[PDB]
RNA sequence: AGCCAGGAUGUUGGCUUAGAAGCAGCCAUCAUUUAAAGAAAGCGUAAUAGCUCACUGGUCGAGUCGGCCUGCGCGGAAGA
RNA sequence: CGAUGUCGGCUCAUCACAUCCUGGGGCUGAAGUAGGUCCCAAGGGUAUGGCUGUUCGCCAUUUAAAGUGGUACGCGAGCUG
């Protein structure tokens, strides 16, 4: 389950998730799973997907995760009123804009990559597409 | 699937054997197991007979190049060819006994001298002995 | 009968059909394979 | 479309009468009458029947196809005639015909008596065999289904009224 | 030999470029050498099916700008963030 | 009609041939002595295949076939049992002269036309049991 | 697409097991007759048999197949 | 906040259906009997007691069943306390 080893600060301001993705091309493998949606991918979601696609390829070939959940998410528990400080960090997300190549793969035939990526896409909160390595 | 490159090659391989062989035998082979066929393949190679099943459309193309251009009307239904490259006859006798002993099929038509032979007059190339008989 | 949102073909003898606007999976080889979208 | 384009060849001894959408086909085996869907345009001419879509009607060909198919089995109906055969499987299962009524002994407290509709005639070559005969394919199909419905083939022994050509897949009972 | 048909653009900028794409066309530039750069519009469906073949990005292509023929080479392509579409192409005079 | 593989000079025990052929309707003493009377010329310690042809009157007729391809490769290489994982584990070695010896005997049952065609049909039986051609 | 026909040989491949003979598993997956037939995609047998597919010849006679960019719909949809 | 009485019981109810029983049906690892699961269905029906303020729960013994919820956690200008 991905997470930053150390951080300059504990808690982060909410922020916003406007704009288009940076890192839209299959830069390491032959195939990719690209984001069509806009949302947040959690550390658990990333692992869930990673596991599905790995199990599929029978741990042949190579996988890359182009996303890292470096955003801390706070939460207030039950029977706790508003204010009295910012909640405690519970989980981590990666902000996802449409276009982000989430996962990359090579060392497997196209048919298997597609199937692997189909299985991992079911564990994801945002819409995805299959992308192939392109000349420029 | 048969590509046209494959189709032309099947046309060529049978067009070549056509020129060389003397007696060619055309027949039906529907409703006969491979056990009886692999057996008629052994009896063929022994007698110097070439055995093949080729698309009736593809046969009308490898026969057009003469002298079997009268076997056109025999390319309707399952077609099996028996090209005798070594000694005229062989097949015309090998098919007659295989037809009676197995009861399946009827044997379409025979060809020799660049002339058509009907289904009733196949007794002509069936009564011919050896080469190898004139001595 | 299996009533679910995702009605798919399960074997080669599975056939998708539309009867009165309801997507159905009618199968000849496996009765377990019979589905209705709902 | 592929069905509708293929014409129905009306033979000798078969009279065809067309009154707009209503078609009457009279033969040796009987008389049948069908009212065709307004999207269908039927033409007579020679010893054949041709079908096609009427201008403006959307589902034209789909309707024209059905029409052809119906009228073909109508032409067949009034000449050759249709035949459905049913065989009774199981102990004590018997059947007999007394005119237009099929008496069926099917393991119930009361014997089942099935009345036959117009044009359908049945006979019993055996005590375990019902042979249906008529001109309407849709009606002979219907009667066969109704008789089969009294005791559909059971999956543990094949017991019940089954069509002659019906394949009955059996299975083993729960283990332990 | 890839033959691309093109027209010189009567407009430039955001508003004008977005309009081209909405009309199943896309902007593209031709530059290189002593000559001034040429701003051109391209049919989207035609150029897309072409760039699908790897020879597009290697070979010398000919561009037909109002009767004239310009020999080029694909230099840089801008793709749609998630759809199989083209946003802009940098062509370089060869 | 059933297919079996009984030994050159052994035909009678209950576990291999006993209720396997006897269940159809074949005489257990009539076949067991008529088979060993014709397979007396076949060498000791060589399993020989036999096919049974039975009719409605419980009568039988058998035609003897040449020893199997996976059987003759064991005595030629000097092995009793084959490899558990073929082409992953090597159990023996057979020369090109031994390949043609198994092929000249199997000529009565083989589909091949030439000697090279019958040799390659034994080459495949050797690779699929762990034995390497040397 | 439908329908007719075949779907073989070595061979019951080897190992394992009371048996494993395409069809519990494990490993290999060639070669022959070939129009074509996987050392076998599923059902079946105690194991065999038996049924069918992948593939291919015949018949028929003109279209057929499924991805892409997109418009409008359909199911997903239970409350006092 | 110049007052909208709080839990439970009693009496009297009324609606929803995410159905406990009865009814119809599909699949079953459904032989039969009897189950499991899902679909359709709200017409009617749907325990008395021991303990505790209890609702609930545990228990005894029934019943075809002893449903789940909404109604100011229904109901004090109706009762209880
Ligand atoms: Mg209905
Ligand atoms: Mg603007
Ligand atoms: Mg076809
Ligand atoms: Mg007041
Ligand atoms: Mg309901
Ligand atoms: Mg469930
Ligand atoms: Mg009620
Ligand atoms: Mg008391
Ligand atoms: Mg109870
Ligand atoms: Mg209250
Ligand atoms: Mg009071
Ligand atoms: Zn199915």
């Amino acid at each position: 389950m991905l997470q930053p080893k150390r951080t300059k600060f504990r808690k982060m301001h909410k922020g916003r998730n406007r704009g288009l993705a940076q890192g839209t091309d299959v830069s390491f493998g032959s195939f990719g799973l690209k984001a069509v949606g806009r949302g947040r991918l959690t550390a658990r979601q990333i692992e869930a997907a990673r596991r599905a696609m790995t199990r599929a390829v029978k741990r042949q070939g190579k996988i890359w995760i182009r996303v890292f959940p470096d955003k801390p998410i706070t939460e207030k528990p039950l029977a706790v009123r508003m204010g009295k400080g910012k909640g405690n960090v519970e989980y981590w997300v990666a902000l996802i804009q449409p276009g982000k190549v989430l996962y990359e793969m090579d060392g497997v035939p196209e048919e298997l990559a597609r199937e692997a990526f189909k299985l991992a896409a079911a564990k994801l909160p945002i819409k995805t597409t299959f992308v192939t390595k392109t000349v420029m | 699937a048969l590509n046209l490159q494959d189709k032309q090659a099947i046309v060529a391989e049978v067009s070549e054997v056509a020129k060389g062989a003397l007696s060619a035998v055309v027949a039906d082979s529907r409703g006969v197991t491979v056990d009886k066929m692999t057996e008629l393949r052994k009896a063929g190679r022994e007698a110097g007979v070439y055995m093949r099943v080729v698309r009736n459309t593809l046969l009308r193309r490898a026969v057009e190049g003469t002298p079997f251009e009268c076997l056109k009307d025999a390319f309707v239904g399952p077609t099996l060819i028996a090209y005798v490259t070594e000694h005229p006859g062989a097949a015309a006798r090998l098919f007659k006994e295989f037809a009676k002993a197995n009861a399946k099929f009827e044997v379409k038509a025979a060809a020799f001298e660049g002339e058509l032979i009907p289904a009733s007059q196949i007794d002509r190339l069936a009564t011919l002995p050896t080469y190898e008989e004139a001595i | 009968m299996k009533v679910r949102a995702s009605v798919k073909k399960l074997c080669r003898n599975c056939k998708i059909v539309k009867r009165d606007g309801v997507i159905r999976v009618i199968c000849s080889a496996e009765p377990k394979h019979k589905q209705r979208q709902g | 479309s592929r069905v509708a384009k293929a014409p129905v060849v009306v033979p000798a001894g078969v009279d065809v009468k067309i009154n707009g959408q209503v078609i009457t086909i009279k033969g040796k085996n009987g008389e049948l009458t069908r009212t065709l869907n307004d999207a269908v345009e039927v033409k007579h001419a020679d010893n054949t029947l041709t079908f096609g879509p009427r201008d403006g009607y959307a589902d034209g060909w789909a309707q024209a196809g059905t029409a052809r198919a119906l009228l073909n089995s109508m032409v067949i109906g009034v000449t050759e005639g249709f035949t459905k055969k049913l065989q009774l499987v199981g102990v004590g299962y018997r059947a007999a015909v007394k005119g237009n009524v099929i008496n069926l002994s099917l393991g119930f407290s009361h014997p089942v008596d099935h009345q036959l509709p117009a044009g359908i005639t049945a006979e019993c070559p055996t005590q375990t065999e019902i042979v249906l005969k008529g001109a309407d394919k849709q009606v002979i199909g219907q009667v066969a289904a109704d008789l089969r419905a009294y005791r559909r083939p059971e999956p543990y022994k094949g017991k019940g009224v089954r069509y002659a050509d019906e394949v009955v897949r059996t299975k083993e009972a729960k283990k332990k | 030999m890839f033959t691309i048909n093109a027209e010189v653009r009567k407009e430039q900028g955001k508003g004008a470029s977005r309009r081209l794409r909405a009309a199943n066309k896309f902007p593209a530039i031709i530059y290189g050498g002593k000559e001034a750069p040429l701003a051109i519009e391209l049919d989207h469906d035609k150029v897309m099916n072409m760039q699908a073949k790897a020879e597009f990005y290697s070979e010398v292509l000919t561009i037909v700008v109002d009767g004239k023929e310009i020999k080029v080479k694909a230099q840089d392509v801008q793709r749609h963030p998630y759809k199989p579409k083209l946003q802009h192409i940098d062509f370089v005079r060869a | 009609y059933v297919k079996l593989q009984v030994a050159a000079g052994m035909a009678n025990p209950s576990p291999p041939v006993g209720p396997a052929l006897g269940q159809q309707g074949v005489n257990i003493m009539e076949f067991c002595k008529a088979f060993n009377a014709k397979t007396d010329s076949i060498e000791k310690g060589l399993p020989i295949p036999v096919v049974i042809t039975v009719y409605a009157d419980r009568s039988f007729t058998f035609v003897t076939k040449t020893p199997p391809a996976a059987v003759l490769l064991k005595k030629a290489a000097g092995i009793k049992s084959g490899s558990g994982k073929p082409n992953k584990d090597k159990v023996g070695k057979i020369s090109r002269a031994q390949l043609q010896e198994i092929a000249q005997t199997k000529a009565a049952d083989m589909t091949g036309a030439d000697i090279e065609a019958m040799t390659r049909s034994i080459e495949g039986t050797a690779r699929s049991m762990g034995l390497v051609v040397e």
